[PDB]
């Protein structure tokens, strides 16, 4: 009686704030970006510019 | 792309959208035809061997 | 000032008109809302840009 999914579900509203970090599809989205900040922020890893 | 751009009508209500797709749907249904058919594919089986 | 009654926001405000009939509001609902408040003033004040 049981369908398995690979990602976490939630009950049905549409009244959802659109940035809700809460939400894990959301969340994966904001840490990645997060990271990339780090990594051109100093310019240590990008000479040439 | 398709993670990134998506948006719902502006006027949804999420009782009458599913009712209207359920309808069609569920009236061309086949779930009684293919549970008669399940029960020869065992039938055979275990007259063969 | 309108957006906040039809939705949930964070500042203080009261509400008179709860007895008319609403539906529950989305992003995308509400995005088509203030468009029509933000065409609305420009047309009073006779502004194009």
């Amino acid at each position: 009686e049981v369908l398995l999914l690979p990602i976490d579900h939630q009950p049905a509203n549409v009244t959802t704030p659109t940035l809700d970090f809460t939400n894990e599809l959301t969340n994966w989205r904001a840490r990645v970006c997060e990271l990339m900040k780090n990594l051109v922020d100093n310019q240590r890893y990008q000479p040439g510019w | 792309v398709a993670l990134l751009s998506g948006k719902y009508p502006p006027d949804l209500v999420t009782n009458v959208w599913y009712a209207d797709a359920i309808y069609p749907m569920y009236a061309d249904t086949e779930v009684f035809s293919n549970l008669q058919r399940d029960m020869i594919t065992c039938e055979a089986v275990q007259t063969l061997v | 000032t309108l957006v906040a009654q039809i939705s949930e926001t964070q500042y203080p405000v009261d509400r008179y008109l709860d007895w008319i009939p609403s539906l529950r509001a989305s992003a995308a609902t509400a995005a088509t809302f203030a468009e029509w408040v933000n065409t609305s003033m420009k047309t009073a004040f006779d502004l194009s840009d």
